[PDB]
């Protein structure tokens, strides 16, 4: 009697992920009180206007 | 001499003789920049035999 039983496995995984998230904003004001200028020109990202 | 009053808001100021003008040319400029980058790579190999 003779017997032979042969197995191979070869799994492979390759994952890649990239993000770019660029945000830019330039509120500009002339006129009005310096405090109201700085309060309004400070960009609020949830309400950018 | 001086004593020409200069009003900024309610406050009247006396301009020094040395000063040609001091004047509230009020302005403002806010610059915001936010650049985020991510990279990942994730490799696996499972060679196996019997
Ligand atoms: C390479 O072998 C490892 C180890 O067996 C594998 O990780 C197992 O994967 C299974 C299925 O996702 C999970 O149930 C086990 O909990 C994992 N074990 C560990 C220790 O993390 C892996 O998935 C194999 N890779 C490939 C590409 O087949």
């Amino acid at each position: 009697s003779s017997h032979g039983c042969k197995e191979l496995e070869n799994a492979l995984k390759a994952a890649s992920g990239t993000q770019n998230n660029v945000l830019r904003g330039e509120p500009f004001i002339r006129g009005g009180g310096a405090g109201f200028i700085s309060g309004l020109s400070y960009l609020e990202l949830d309400n950018p206007a | 001499g001086g004593c020409s009053p200069h009003y900024i808001l309610n406050t009247r100021f006396r301009k020094p003789y040395n000063v040609e003008s001091y004047t509230p040319q009020t302005q403002g400029k806010y610059e915001f920049i936010l650049k985020e980058y991510e990279s990942y790579s994730d490799f696996e190999r499972n060679v196996t035999e019997k």
